[PDB]
Parts: C-alpha cells; structure tokens; sequence
C-alpha cells in the first residue's frame, strides 16, 4: 500500500529546510 | 468586513516594518531549561522569564554559522517581519536581541507540540480536522500575502498546537517582503511548487500549492509526492501527476487539483478572485471563517496539558552549553537586529 511504501522510507521524520 | 480589516492591518505592519523593535531584553533574565527543536544554525529552548514567570521558547542563532550558510538576509528578514506581523495563527515575538556570538529571538511556548508529530502517531486526520487546520493556514496566508509577504515553508514541523487545539505558525526564516517576483531556491522537498524547482522566478502563489501539499498530508497521511530522495521527489512534483487515497472525498480531489496547479493561471489563491477561490469551494462550504478567525469554533483535538513548563510534546535532544566569545562576532552583518 502507499501508506506501506511511506512508512519504509526514509523521510518519515523531521523534514529539513533546504536553500542553495 | 474582510477588505476593512486587512487596510488596518497593513497600517498596523507597516509602522513596526519601517521602525522595528531592537534590544528588549537580555540572555541573564531567562533560565534556561530544555531544548525543544534544533537546527542547522541554532536551536529552539524553552526557557523562563524570572521577572513575569512566563515560559517562552527561545530561538538562539549562531551568527557565524548564520554567516557561513549565507542565511544574513533571511535571519534580518525573519526578525524584522516577526515583531511586525499580529495575526491569531501567528506566534507571537515578545522579545529580541543579541550579544557577542548569538541572536535571540524569544517567542511565546506552545506546550502542544508540533502539528507533524500528533499526524504522524494518529495516521491521518478526518476530513473535517483536515478542513478545520486548513481554514487557519487560509486566514493566515489571506493575512500574510495582503502584507506583501511570501512565508515559504508550510509544513506540519512549523505548525504548532495551542491550548485551545488551534494553529500558531512559526519558523519566519524564509518569509520575506516581496512586490512581485523572487528567486530564491528555498523551502522543504515535499512542499516545493514546481516553479521553485525549476528555476523560474515566484510569488506568494507557491504558498498556495504549499497548502495543496499540507491538505494532502493531513488527510491521507502521507504527503503527494515522496521518495527516499529529494531528487526524486522533485522528479514526481514536476511530472504533472498526483494520485489520490480512495477514502479522499469527491470535493477534496478537486481542491487539490486546484491547488497543486503546475500552470499558474489556473492554480486557486493566485487568480482573478484570489483566495476567495479557495474560500468559497465546496470542501470549505461548512466553514464559517469568522468563527475560525474567532475562535469560537471547537478544535477537533486538544493537547493533554501537564503544566506550563512541560515538554512531553516535543522529543530530547542533547543539551549543549550556550557560549558567548568575549569577542564580537560579525557585528556589521547583523547591525539592524
Ligand atoms: O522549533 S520549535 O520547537 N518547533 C518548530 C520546529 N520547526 C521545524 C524544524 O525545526 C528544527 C529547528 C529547530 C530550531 C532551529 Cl533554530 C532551527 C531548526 C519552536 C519554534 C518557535 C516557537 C516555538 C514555540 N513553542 C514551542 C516550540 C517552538
């Protein structure tokens, strides 16, 4: 399922802010 | 009415943007008690004010880790708007200042933690929660955008939950005051609108697409576009297509076909009729946005409460000491803070 597939990723947690 | 209220406003802003508060208070009157959040170039502590007894949370900013990822502006952007903006969906700045190593910006606590950690325990929320966290991000933006600022980093991470069980944005660090078009490649993967991933230059369109994103998240769980890697998920952003979960009512799917426009004369929030293309679809037709704007209207959700001081809502980080160099460090840059 997708909310499989989510939850064996890699960015499940904190998301970092990113900029150039 | 909402036109009334957005002109006062703006004169409201504008008088604390052109003459912005600076220096009131000082790092010897706040205790310090645990970190809530860290980052790149600082970290968030809560902390108690002795004179009043009040719990803040207190962002402290390297400045030469400010300097060496080239964020001067951004943190000056983020500091000048903060103590300007009034909004209830907007945490509150009730202190800045500086010393020789650090910028301290010290904002009201909000002990019901983040809005990313209580979606990604309970799964999912309901449409209605959904739609209830929505209209405030839709206020917020209608507010913000009147302001000519671009906030560019919604996400459940920056939303926090009040005592209440309603929305305090927080995390100005890429906000900034902009009259047309900017550059500036910056945000979170997942939120990213295409335009920002290919170069083009933006408007407050993007914070748009940002909430189609946060919709999405809130009611399925999950987000529209992920991958393992950021590449990838810019990959699938910029292809044109987005698949919906099964439970997703009839009138969200066409929300967030209208909201996660890649062509911008049809993306809703940046056409002719503005937000009102959001405020008055279907999915929003419960909605009463004045009794959001209120307060009146009951939370799906409140926070269990331990006290003003309690931290149960957030995870541990390792503490680190707060130093401060007997030398000042990068004076001009940060001069107007
Ligand atoms: O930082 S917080 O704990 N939560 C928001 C988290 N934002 C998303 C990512 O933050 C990581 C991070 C934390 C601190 C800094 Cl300086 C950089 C990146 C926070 C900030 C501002 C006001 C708050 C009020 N109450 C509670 C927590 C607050």
């Amino acid at each position: 399922t997708t909310y499989a597939d989510f939850i064996a990723s890699g960015r499940t947690g904190r998301r970092n802010a990113i900029h150039d | 009415s909402v036109k009334e209220f957005l002109a006062k406003a703006k004169e409201d802003f504008l008088k604390k943007w052109e003459n912005p508060a600076q220096n009131t208070a000082h790092l010897d009157q706040f205790e310090r008690i645990k970190t809530l959040g860290t980052g790149s170039f600082g970290r968030v502590m809560l902390v108690k004010h002795m004179e009043t007894g009040n719990h803040y949370a207190m962002k402290i900013l390297d400045k030469q880790k400010v300097v060496k990822l080239k964020q001067i502006e951004h943190t000056l952007n983020e500091k000048r708007i903060l103590q300007a903006v009034n909004f209830p969906f907007l945490v509150k700045l009730e202190f800045s200042f500086k010393d020789n190593s650090n910028l301290y910006m010290v904002m009201e606590y909000v002990p019901g933690g983040e809005m990313f950690s209580h979606l990604r325990r309970i799964g999912r929320f309901s449409e209605p929660h959904a739609r209830f966290y929505a209209a405030q991000i839709v206020l917020t933006f209608e507010y913000l955008h009147s302001l000519d600022l671009i906030y560019r980093d919604l996400k459940p991470e920056n939303l926090l939950i009040d005592q209440q069980g309603y929305i305090q944005v927080t995390d100005f660090g890429f906000a900034k005051r902009v009259k047309g078009r900017t550059w500036t490649l910056c945000g979170t993967p997942e939120y990213l609108a295409p335009e920002i991933i290919l170069s083009k230059g933006y408007n407050k369109a993007v914070d748009w697409w940002a909430l189609g994103v946060l919709i999405y998240e809130m009611a399925a769980g999950y987000p529209p576009f992920f991958a393992d890697q950021p590449i990838q998920i810019y990959e699938k952003i910029v292809s044109g297509k987005v698949r919906f979960p099964s439970h997703f009512s009839s009138d969200l799917k066409d929300l967030l076909r209208n909201l996660l426009q890649v062509d911008l004369t049809k993306r809703f929030g940046n056409l002719k009729n503005g937000v009102n293309d959001i405020k008055n679809h279907k999915w929003f037709a419960t909605t009463d946005w004045i009794a959001i704007y209120q307060r009146k209207v009951e939370a799906p959700f409140i926070p269990k409460f331990k006290g003003p001081g309690d931290t149960s809502n957030f995870d541990d980080y390792e503490e680190e000491e707060i130093r401060v160099s007997i030398n000042e460090k990068c004076g001009k840059e940060f001069s107007e803070f």
